[PDB]
RNA sequence: AAUCCUGCUCAGUACGAGAGGAACCGCAGGUUCAGACAUUUGGUGUAUGUGCUUGGCUGAGGAGCCAAUGGGGCGAAGCU
RNA sequence: UGGGUCGGGGUUUCGUACGUAGCAGAGCAGCUCCCUCGCUGCGAUCUAUUGAAAGUCAGCCCUCGACACAAGGGUUUGU
RNA sequence: AACUGCGAAUGGCUCAUUAAAUCAGUUAUGGUUCCUUUGGUCGCUCGCCACUUGGAUAACUGUGGUAAUUCUAGA
């Protein structure tokens, strides 16, 4: 129940088991037997040995769209105010347009004078 | 709803500028008085009168 | 250990604190970008799938 | 308090160790181990941990021709941590201290067994790492 | 047929002007020796077990063999 | 019922078998009504089949599968 | 505040290196690059948005981590 390590073959090394290496530049390794540390100290790489955990997943050995937006109350706004503002559609929309315009065009009429 | 979490929901703090952006969300077709539908948002503070601040529209 | 929990429809993000491991090892051995249901909290969280969007290391 | 268990040892008398501090030598060679009775034709041997006695065999000319007491900190031999563990190190290095225990130098290169640590504070605390 | 030592505590205590400086009980370990043992780590290894490889040989492939254990890597069990 | 002998399973050792296939492959050699970018060979090695193949009690573990064999032999022993 | 553009390759210091090297005078780039400034050029092309198209991101609100940094994450 100590700590599980893991060693140069990717395998789960038990407690009582294996030997742990400590290199003069810091790095510390623990290997399950005498085969695995002695392929690691010869410099050879896992992933082209091919019993190695990291060979079977690095050869990968045996192993839609979406989106959505929704509405929010905006500062200034709550989400009835946006709603009913949108839902002015059935010429409603149309009727706010047509009275801009009109309401523009007398304007136009005083701006004749005032550009003329 | 998780109490504290799915209530009270916070509004976007300020609406869209762009004069499309604006457009989309309110569903504007052309020319439409696309001013005035901009969101105004009100200014409320102690040590002053109410007002509401609008926004400059771009492009 | 805390959990950063956000609800982007509402907002109102709020932090929950967890000292219990198997609550929190539904999202154990998960990477991010990935949606897990959080039905391990009490009987509160239910029918609620969270995509885990980050996180921070002991050392911050 | 705790006394150190017992480790294999691995580094007999006339063993050459690098030196791992910046005190100017760069090995040793162990001439002795202190608290070593012995036995017919036994040679003393010293593990991690241990305090030796020991002559730099090149280095700098003022630390030559000298016996400096020191303490090994690394070991080739692979030696058992009471919890299962075989822990051995790239090499058997060791550093200068005095009879009192304080290191001459003043940094470690490279880590320095749990052992000698705890053992010796004041090697632990120049100690880069641990292992 | 067991042996001796060290560290912690007692204790900067007794004692002493000071410098220095113990002991009994207790605890944790070691030395030498003794009797075993192989779970672990190491060694051996002709299981002539399984890959690699040189020269030659069976017409080639495949499968093998010879070179007084061809050489070499890893290696069960057993011994240690 | 027994213990054997095979077989099977387990364990374990080594490290991915032969064959077949590949528009994998340094390149090279032939065929061009052909092809409009191809086909036919040689080619160490690579990939898939394939943690495959092979061994594993002879002093490893469990079988209840198969086969035969097992109330047989000889020498002695008395208060 | 922040995004953007520009500057930060100037100035200042020192003289370690360096002996056809540096540097000085002379000459060439018909053997090259060049922000900026100034002046040219910007309908020279036949070919259901143009009355103006698309998405994010800052600043900002809110939840934090870290012993620590002009560190930063999620929403
Ligand atoms: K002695
Ligand atoms: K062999
Ligand atoms: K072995
Ligand atoms: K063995
Ligand atoms: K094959
Ligand atoms: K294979
Ligand atoms: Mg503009
Ligand atoms: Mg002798
Ligand atoms: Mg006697
Ligand atoms: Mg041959
Ligand atoms: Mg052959
Ligand atoms: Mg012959
Ligand atoms: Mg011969
Ligand atoms: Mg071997
Ligand atoms: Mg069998």
């Amino acid at each position: 129940m100590k700590v599980e390590l893991c060693s140069f073959s990717g395998y789960k090394i038990y407690p009582g088991h294996g030997r742990r290496y400590a290199r003069t530049d810091g790095k510390v390794f623990q290997f399950l037997n005498a085969k695995c540390e002695s392929a690691f100290l010869s410099k050879r790489n896992p992933r082209q040995i091919n019993w190695t955990v990291l060979y079977r997943r690095k050869h990968k050995k045996g192993q839609t769209r979406r989106a959505v937006k929704f509405q929010r109350a905006i500062t200034g706004a709550s989400l009835a105010d946006i709603m009913a503002k949108r839902n002015q559609k059935p010429e409603v929309r149309k009727a706010q347009r047509e009275q801009a315009i009109r309401a523009a065009k007398e304007a136009k009429k005083a701006k004749q004078a005032s550009k003329k | 709803d998780i109490p504290g979490l799915t209530d009270t929901t916070v509004p976007r703090r300020l609406g869209p500028k762009r004069a499309s952006r604006i457009r989309k969300l309110f569903n504007l077709s052309k020319e439409d008085d696309v001013r005035q539908y901009v969101v105004r948002k009100p200014l409320n503070k102690e040590g002053k009168k109410p007002r509401t601040k609008a926004p400059k529209i771009q492009r | 250990m805390k959990l950063n929990i956000s609800f982007p429809a509402t907002g109102c993000q709020k932090l929950i604190e967890v000292d219990d491991e198997r609550k929190l090892r539904t999202f154990y051995e998960k990477r991010m970008a990935t949606e897990v249901a959080a039905d391990a909290l009490g009987e509160e969280w239910k029918g609620y799938v969270v995509r885990i969007s980050g996180g921070n290391d002991k050392q911050g | 308090s705790g006394a150190k268990f017992r480790i294999s040892l691995g580094l007999p008398v006339g063993a050459v160790i690098n030196c791992a501090d910046n005190t100017g030598a760069k090995n040793l060679y162990i001439i002795s181990v202190k608290g070593i009775k012995g036995r017919l034709n036994r040679l003393p041997a010293a593990g991690v941990g241990d305090m030796v006695m020991a002559t730099v065999k090149k280095g700098k000319p003022e630390l030559r021709k000298k016996v400096h007491p020191a303490v090994v900190i690394r070991q080739r031999k692979s030696y058992r941590r009471k919890d299962g563990v075989f822990l051995y190190f790239e090499d058997n290095a060791g550093v200068i201290v005095n009879n009192k225990g304080e290191m001459k130098g003043s940094a470690i290169t490279g880590p320095v067994a749990k052992e000698c640590a705890d053992l010796w504070p004041r090697i632990a605390s120049n100690a880069g790492s641990i292992a």
